[PDB]
């Protein structure tokens, strides 16, 4: 219940500050004074997609602090290094294929 | 067994003869493949690359022999299973009482 | 289906050990050593029977031993123990390692006044053996009789009679 | 595509299929399909043109939808049996969902619309994979879950596929669309017999793959993708025209050729089960396939269509395409009927 | 509660087996004040 | 030996960040197999008792099973106290 | 599996996670462990055609543990009766 | 489709004509609705009303055939006093063919439909009499 | 009551789905999915799945949905169309909410409902487990077992992710 | 079944109908595909957590990881479609009509 209250307070206050920031006295009485390819490089797509794939790999590494408590440490250490090495191979592939370049 | 091409129990069966007519046909198919290989590449059909034609026959025969071994084993297993089941359930496979045609009545249908 | 058989409310009555979790934590190590025998008998019963209704009497003896154990502490070492579990209770995680001075006083009191020796690291996690008069359950799962296995094909493998017998093929 | 990358991508298409075939866990089956779909897309896209991009997108949408439905079937099965083992499902709604998902993956009617379009939009070598190797994994799951499939559903899919495949092929001049509708028709025979004898499903699948690979390989050999382009073969490689004729007649189920064997065996199994109307209806409807196979033989082998003058320049050069295994496959595609009893190895 | 409900055996198991079965929350706290049910069901999950 | 030494000096001068990465990754793969302490990580993980140690019914022929936790039979954590 | 490579090589690729009564970390049991164990042992080796009939009792109990449909229905019955009596004043719950 | 087919095949032939005609009209109408659904889905109508018109034209046409087959086949069996006769169904099937020759207005289609729907209807009656299985249950 | 928190969250879950499934502007459709994701995490949280709940936030919302919004801004919609401005979207949106409200109202009035299949309406708490006193998270034990038990899963998962990198570089090179 | 399952299955059905009923944007259809994944993740997680199937606790993660990789492939196809035609409208993908 506490976490819900904290979240509700944080965003309710944020909402109140935003609305009052928009509606304050102004003291004036007169009249006040689409879905296409945005010209944006394919390189920026590849960054976001590259981030996603690395983020999915990170999801698999997150259990590592708990996995190190296993008695099957031989298997666990081999699989941890395998996953990270494969992540490094992914980076090496993008790097050597000019996927990390910003020219052209 | 389990994921076994020829289980150990297949070794109790007589192997296919090396002069099996089905194995001769398999060798003949390999020979035909050798000739078609020459034809599609516009070589002299009968004479070109006898070394290649020899391996076509040998490869077909070699694989055909093991396929024929597995084929005969599977049919031996089908018969083994069938007879053992007939024994296990004698109530479902009784010996029919046989009557001679002197006793059996058959209607006669003249052709006139 | 049948009626779920339950014991009577009076069949479940027993003196309860109404002390807080920090009190139990402070006494846990000596309690494990002192009341091991009735405790292990009860836990053997629970794992063998897989039924809480079948080990109620063993559970009453667990309570009795715990009460007598805490009556001995109260008689002899009430003051060092009170200082010790009160130190445990302050911690939000009830950490042993923040109360070693008070633990030493309590430990030194039970050793002199009762001969209680605190078990060593690793001892209370040992698997021990229990001598019980209770019969060993025979069908604790209440399993029905298993279906008979399929009749087992056996004999000598012979060539198929007349071959594949597929339509006109003679082999 | 870098040749080493091409090899690794091809090996991953195969690995995804193999994972499906060796898995005993529904999650690993689902992974195999996902891995397989990931690796197939690049080979559909490899010639970089709007038609290839449209084909890959239509393929992605169909296969991803089917894989979500498969996952839903797996999860319903988990709730109603508490286990993941690949076998009969323990809920009729799960069985329907998995059957529909596998039908979409196979391109069976009425989920067939993607097959002619995707096959048309990708290169011949990619179409060969799509219509042969890609049928292995979904068929290998049907092989295992069939004890729980709804009989009326599976036979309705089979009948619709044979009808749609036969009718759809009558109106085609593009070779890739002909093979696509032919594939839809042949999937119908494979699944029609599945409830009765899955071994005949495997036999029809294997013979289908051999014959389909032979046709695609002969089309690749001459770089032909249309009926008229194929009609020039007689003036360049006469031997090829004869091999196409034999393979097409075999694909038409004519005895004494190989392609008669699956229809023969499937009719036998169905009649043993007192299914008489369905096999007869199936066999007559398959004459539609024979018709548009025969049309191709007419324009390829049995008559000589007009040529062009530049064709003479082609006379001075030899065929350089690999045509891997073509001599072996064409012999199997046509001359296997005398070895029909060999099907028992598939038991 | 079920004294005058026809064909209702009181305390009848829903399982064929006579083995002891651990009850679920609804069986234990089926007829108790919501304050205790909420604490039993979501107290641990919600504790800070 | 020398051509490799001339290779390392070049990457050390040009790509010290990558040389350090590969060096650390190699040590992460190799050192566990060489370390004499690696065997203790297995033992400590197994010595942590997460669930109750269910006692065994005594059939009269288990002389290696302690009757009491403070008896001298069964695994000892003396090795761990020193470590 | 279509090709039972796992059993041929004696290697466990995914069998470990197929059922909830298999070995679990730290011997944590599933809620329906005993019911799944009983059903699996009843149906073992006799084939699914036979098991669908001969092990219906174990499977029905296992399904009841899985989804608790019969238990919830019974609880719904007792609660509904209690509301009526509260709505008619013939029942006052104890403390 | 199961229950509707169960009502129809429960009524004895040559009797309860109004119930037989209702069962076939519902069967025919449902087939018309299915055809309309696919037709509208795959060949998009130029407007909302064209699509509704197409649904009515197809559904009414299919219900018209279903009604005429049921009535004519039940009237024939009743009048001739032959319940278990495939000829009655052959008569009703051709009547349906004529209707399909009228809704599409094509003497050729009507003649072809009557022969083929007439033959198909007779085979259905024979199958019911003799236990022919279309989707046969696996047995061996 | 807070005894129906899981049910209430699942009601919002469905409303978010009817939101983007009616397919408004992909910008607003993305918002509906983000709200559904957060509500879906709360549902998983209340069943004792803390890690699984936070993975939805970390990976599904902070990962995949960010890339969806990023891609939408680039190659789809740069400025949203007014929400519910199209009649088809409004009809679909209203229809799903009307169906949902009826399910909720009927299951709450009778404490059970038969929408195709029959469901119980007593509250989800009734099926919860009644005996937990272990010194660890069981969900954490299971996920940590990926590295001891799931060697095969790690291999095929890691391989697919690497191939995903190679594949997407092939697709996009054009 | 439990009350929560009513709405989770409803969410999957709603997203499936959304997926099968296209409008114009391909991205809108890709969002429905992710919606089905999210409902599958919740339904699987609830079933696994409630039943205390301990080793199955990793399965929803594997589902999430693989389906996100699928979505990345789907997005890459969308941008290639958008590069060709300037929009992600499905009506432009009708060349293979003939
Ligand atoms: C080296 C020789 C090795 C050797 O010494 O032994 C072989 C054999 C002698 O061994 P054997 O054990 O003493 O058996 C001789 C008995 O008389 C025969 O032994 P059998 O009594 O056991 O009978 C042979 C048996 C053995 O099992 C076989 O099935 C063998 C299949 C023979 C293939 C023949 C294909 C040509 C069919 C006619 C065309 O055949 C059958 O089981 C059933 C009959 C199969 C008939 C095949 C035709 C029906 C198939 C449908 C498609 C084709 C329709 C016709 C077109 O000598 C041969 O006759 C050769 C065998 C035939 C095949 C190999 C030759 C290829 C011929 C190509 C034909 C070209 C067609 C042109 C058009
Ligand atoms: C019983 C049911 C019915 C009968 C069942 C029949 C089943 C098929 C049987 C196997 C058929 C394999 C093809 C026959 C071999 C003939 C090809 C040949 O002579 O290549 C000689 C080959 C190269 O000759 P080539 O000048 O390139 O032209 C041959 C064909 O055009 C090469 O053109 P290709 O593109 O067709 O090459 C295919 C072959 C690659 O070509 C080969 O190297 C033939 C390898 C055949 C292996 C033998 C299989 C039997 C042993 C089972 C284990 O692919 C493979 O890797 C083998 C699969 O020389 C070798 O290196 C011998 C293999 C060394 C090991
Ligand atoms: C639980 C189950 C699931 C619960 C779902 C509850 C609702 C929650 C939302 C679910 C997502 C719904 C997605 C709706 C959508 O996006 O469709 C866009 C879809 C096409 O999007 P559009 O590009 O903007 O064009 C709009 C029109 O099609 C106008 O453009 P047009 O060029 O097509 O104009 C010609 C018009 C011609 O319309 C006609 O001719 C129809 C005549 C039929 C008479 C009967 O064609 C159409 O309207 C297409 C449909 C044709 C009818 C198909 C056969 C029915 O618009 C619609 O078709 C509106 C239908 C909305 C009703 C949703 C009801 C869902 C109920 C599912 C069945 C559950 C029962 C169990
Ligand atoms: C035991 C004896 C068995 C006798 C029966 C055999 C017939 C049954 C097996 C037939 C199966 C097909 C056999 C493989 C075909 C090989 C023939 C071929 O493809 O080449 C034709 C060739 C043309 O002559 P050529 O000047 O060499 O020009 C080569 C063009 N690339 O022709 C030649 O000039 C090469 C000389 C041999 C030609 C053999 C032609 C056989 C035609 C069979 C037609 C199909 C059966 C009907
Ligand atoms: C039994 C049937 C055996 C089938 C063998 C078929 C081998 C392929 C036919 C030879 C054609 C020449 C060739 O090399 O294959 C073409 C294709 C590569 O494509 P290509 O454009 O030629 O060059 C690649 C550069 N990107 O290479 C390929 O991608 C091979 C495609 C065929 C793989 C699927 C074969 C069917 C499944 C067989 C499994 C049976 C179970
Ligand atoms: C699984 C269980 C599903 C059972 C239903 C199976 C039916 C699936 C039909 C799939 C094929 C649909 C394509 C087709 O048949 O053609 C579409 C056709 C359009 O043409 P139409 O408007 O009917 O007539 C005008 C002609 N000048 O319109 C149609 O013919 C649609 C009606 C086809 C169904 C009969
Ligand atoms: C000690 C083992 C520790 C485990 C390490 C974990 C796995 C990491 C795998 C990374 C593999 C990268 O492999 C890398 O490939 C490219 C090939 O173009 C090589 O780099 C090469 O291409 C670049 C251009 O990009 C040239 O400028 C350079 O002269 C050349 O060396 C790198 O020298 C090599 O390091
Ligand atoms: C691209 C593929 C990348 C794959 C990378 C795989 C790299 C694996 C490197 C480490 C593998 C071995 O790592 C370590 O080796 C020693 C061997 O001395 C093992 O053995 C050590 O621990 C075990 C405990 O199980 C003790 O019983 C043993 O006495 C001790 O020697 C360790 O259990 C293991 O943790
Ligand atoms: C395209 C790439 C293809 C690469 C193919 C590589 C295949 C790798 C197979 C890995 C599985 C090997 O075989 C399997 O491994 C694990 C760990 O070693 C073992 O599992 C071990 O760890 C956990 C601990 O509880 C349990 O699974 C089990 O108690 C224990 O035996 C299995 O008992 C063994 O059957
Ligand atoms: C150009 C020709 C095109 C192909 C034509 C194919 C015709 C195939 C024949 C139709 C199939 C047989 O039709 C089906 O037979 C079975 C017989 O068990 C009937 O079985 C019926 O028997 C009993 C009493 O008789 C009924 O109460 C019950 O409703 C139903 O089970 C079905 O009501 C009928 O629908
Ligand atoms: N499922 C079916 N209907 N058919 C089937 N496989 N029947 C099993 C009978 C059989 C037949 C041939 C062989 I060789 C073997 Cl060993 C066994």
């Amino acid at each position: 219940m506490n976490l819900m209250l904290a979240l509700l307070t944080n965003f309710t206050l944020a909402t109140l500050l935003v609305i009052i920031a928009f509606w304050l006295p102004q003291l004036n009485v007169y009249s006040e004074k689409g879905s296409a390819r945005l010209p944006f490089s394919m390189k920026f797509f590849l960054v976001a997609i590259t981030f996603l794939l690395f983020d999915l790999e990170i999801a698999l590494l997150l259990p590592l602090p708990w996995a190190s408590q296993t008695a099957n440490l031989n298997t666990m250490l081999t699989m941890a290094l395998f996953l990270i090495i494969l992540l490094a191979v992914s980076l090496a592939y993008e790097w050597t294929q000019k996927g990390l370049e910003w020219t052209e | 067994a389990t994921f076994q091409f020829l289980p150990d129990e297949a070794r109790s069966l007589p192997p296919p003869k090396l002069t099996d007519p089905r194995l001769a046909f398999v060798g003949f198919l390999g020979y035909c493949s050798g000739l078609i290989d020459n034809a599609i590449r516009r070589r002299p059909v009968l004479l070109a690359g006898l070394h290649r034609q020899l391996l076509y026959i040998t490869s077909f025969v070699f694989v055909g022999y093991y396929l024929l071994k597995r084929q005969d084993y599977m049919y031996a297993v089908r018969d083994h299973d069938m007879f053992s089941y007939i024994k296990s359930h004698p109530e479902d496979f009784p010996e029919k009482d046989k009557k001679t045609y002197g006793e059996v009545f058959e209607e006669f249908h003249p052709v006139r | 289906p049948g009626i779920v058989e339950l014991p009577s409310l009076e069949d479940l009555k027993v003196q309860e050990v109404k002390v807080s979790s920090s009190v139990l934590k402070a006494a846990a190590h000596h309690y494990g050593a002192q009341c091991d025998k009735p405790n292990k008998e009860f836990m053997l019963c629970r794992w063998e029977e897989k039924d809480p209704r079948r080990c109620l009497e063993e559970g009453k003896l667990v309570n009795q031993c715990a009460l007598e154990f805490f009556r001995q502490i109260k008689r002899h070492c009430a003051e060092p123990f009170t200082e010790y579990w009160t130190c445990i209770d302050y911690s939000g995680l009830q950490l042993f390692r923040r109360c070693r001075k008070q633990q030493a006083q309590f430990d030194e009191c039970v050793l002199d006044k009762l001969g209680w020796v605190r078990p060593d690291l690793g001892d209370l996690s040992k698997v021990t053996k229990v001598k019980t008069d209770r019969p060993l359950p025979e069908n604790p799962y209440h399993s029905r009789a298993r279906p008979e296995p399929n009749p087992e094909v056996e004999g000598d493998l012979k060539p198929a009679r007349h071959g594949s017998r597929l339509f006109f093929w003679t082999m | 595509m870098n040749p080493i990358i091409f090899i690794i991508i091809l090996l991953t298409i195969m690995l995804g299929t193999i994972i499906v075939m060796i898995s005993s866990h529904w999650l690993l089956v689902w992974i195999g399909f996902e891995m397989n779909m990931l690796a197939i897309i690049p080979i559909m896209m490899k010639n970089h043109n709007p038609r290839a991009t449209e084909a890959s997108t239509k393929y992605f949408l169909t296969q991803s939808t089917a894989s979500m439905l498969l996952m839903m079937a797996v999860i319903i099965n988990l709730m109603f049996s508490g286990q993941w083992t690949v076998m009969k499902l323990f809920n009729p709604m799960a069985s329907m969902l998995m059957t529909m998902a596998l039908a979409m993956k196979l391109g069976m009617a009425p989920f067939h619309f993607w097959v002619p379009e995707v096959t048309q939009g990708i290169p011949l070598s990619s179409g060969l994979i799509l219509l042969t190797w890609q049928k292995l994994a979904p068929m290998s799951v049907l092989y295992q879950i069939f004890p729980s499939i709804n009989l009326n559903l599976i036979l309705t899919l089979s009948v619709l596929s044979i009808l749609i495949g036969g009718w759809g092929g009558l109106n085609q001049t593009q070779l890739r669309k002909i093979m696509a509708y032919s594939s839809i028709a042949h999937m119908g025979w494979m699944t029609a017999v599945l409830p009765y004898n899955p071994t005949m499903t495997l036999l029809n699948l294997i013979i289908y793959i051999i014959m389909t690979s032979t046709m695609f390989t002969m089309f690749m050999a001459n770089s032909t993708t249309t009926t008229l382009s194929l009609s020039h073969t007689w003036n360049k490689t006469p031997i090829m025209t004869v091999l196409i004729l034999a393979t097409l007649l075999s694909m038409g189920g004519l005895p004494p050729l190989s392609g008669f064997m699956p229809k023969w065996m499937i009719i036998q199994e169905m009649t043993k089960n007192n299914s008489i109307i369905l096999p007869t209806f199936m066999a007559i409807t398959a004459l539609l396939n024979l018709y548009f196979y025969m049309r191709l033989t007419y324009s390829t082998t049995l008559t000589m269509f007009p040529s062009t003058n530049n064709m003479k320049m082609k006379w001075q050069f030899p065929l350089m395409k690999k045509m891997t295994f073509l001599p072996t496959m064409v012999v199997l595609s046509t001359m296997m009927l005398p070895l029909t009893p060999m099907l028992s190895v598939l038991e | 509660v079920m004294k005058d409900v026809p064909g209702w055996k009181v305390g009848e198991s829903v399982f064929h087996t006579t083995r002891w079965v651990t009850p679920m929350m609804g069986e234990l706290y089926g007829l108790r004040a919501s304050e205790e049910v909420l604490s039993a069901t979501y107290g641990f999950i919600w504790y800070t | 030996a020398e051509r490799v030494a001339a290779f390392l000096k070049n990457v050390w001068a040009k790509e010290p960040v990558l040389v350090a990465s590969f060096a650390i990754a190699g040590l992460a793969v190799i050192l566990p197999t060489l370390s004499p302490y690696t065997k203790y990580s297995l033992m400590i993980n197994r010595a942590t008792p997460y669930n109750y140690p269910v006692p065994l019914r005594d059939d009269g022929n288990m002389p290696d099973v302690p009757s009491h936790p403070q008896d001298p039979q069964g695994p000892s954590l003396e090795w761990l106290k020193r470590l | 599996p279509f090709f039972d490579v796992q059993k041929r090589l004696g290697v466990d690729l995914d069998r470990w996670m197929t059922i909830q009564s298999a070995e679990q970390p730290h011997k944590i049991p599933s809620r329906c462990h005993a019911f799944e164990k009983e059903w699996i042992e009843c149906a073992h080796g006799i084939g699914s055609i036979r098991a669908e009939k001969e092990c219906k009792i174990e499977f029905e109990d296992f399904r009841e543990c899985l989804l608790r449909q019969k238990t919830m229905k019974r609880l719904h019955a007792i609660r509904r009766q209690r509301e009526k009596l509260i709505k008619e004043g013939k029942y006052t719950p104890p403390p | 489709a199961k229950t509707v087919l169960r009502q129809y095949w429960d009524i004895p032939e040559g009797t309860e004509c109004h119930r037989k005609t209702y069962a076939t009209t519902s069967i025919g109408g449902a087939a018309g609705l299915v055809v309309s659904a696919y037709s509208v889905a795959l060949k998009t109508p130029t407007s909302f009303l064209e699509g509704v018109a197409r649904t009515g034209r197809y559904t009414f046409t299919a219900a018209a055939i279903g009604a005429i087959f049921g009535l004519t086949s039940c009237i024939s069996a009743q009048v001739r006093e032959k319940p278990d006769d495939p000829l009655n169904y052959l008569i009703g099937g051709c009547a349906g063919g004529l209707i399909l020759g009228a809704r599409t207005r094509s003497y050729g289609i009507g003649a072809a439909a009557c022969a083929y729907m007439g033959l198909t209807a007779a085979l259905v009656k024979m199958g019911q009499l003799e236990g022919w299985q279309v989707f046969a249950e696996p047995k061996v | 009551m807070m005894l129906y928190i899981v049910f209430i969250l699942s009601v919002i879950f469905v409303m978010g789905f009817v939101g983007f499934s009616s397919k408004p502007s992909p910008i607003y459709g993305g918002l509906g999915l983000i709200v559904s994701g957060g509500v879906g995490c709360g549902i998983v949280l209340n069943f004792g799945g803390s890690f699984l709940g936070l993975m939805v936030f970390l990976i599904y919302l902070g990962g995949m949905m960010v890339v969806f919004g990023y891609t939408t801004a680039m190659a789809t919609e740069q400025y949203p169309e007014i929400w519910l401005s199209n009649k088809a979207v409004l009809g679909a949106f209203v229809t799903g909410l009307l169906m949902e409200f009826f399910m909720v109202y009927y299951v709450l009035k009778d404490k059970e409902v038969e929408v195709v299949f029959e469901f119980n309406g007593l509250g989800d708490w009734v099926i919860y487990d009644t005996g937990d006193s272990g010194f660890f998270s069981e969900e954490a034990m299971g996920i940590a077992a990926l590295y001891s038990y799931g060697t095969w899963l790690v291999i095929v998962t890691g391989w697919s992710l690497l191939i995903g990198v190679v594949v997407i570089m092939e697709i996009t090179r054009g | 079944m439990s009350m929560v399952y009513m709405n989770i299955m409803m969410a999957f059905t709603v997203s499936l109908v959304g997926l099968l009923m296209y409008r114009s944007h391909l991205m809108s259809s890709l969002l429905c595909l992710e919606g089905m994944m999210l409902s599958l993740f919740v339904m699987a997680a609830l079933t696994i957590l409630n039943s205390h199937f301990t080793l199955a606790s990793m399965m929803p993660i594997i589902l999430l990881v693989f389906a996100a990789c699928e979505a990345a492939l789907g997005l890459s196809l969308l941008v290639m479609v958008s590069n060709t035609y300037g929009t992600d409208y499905v009506q432009n993908l009708n060349l293979l009509q003939c």
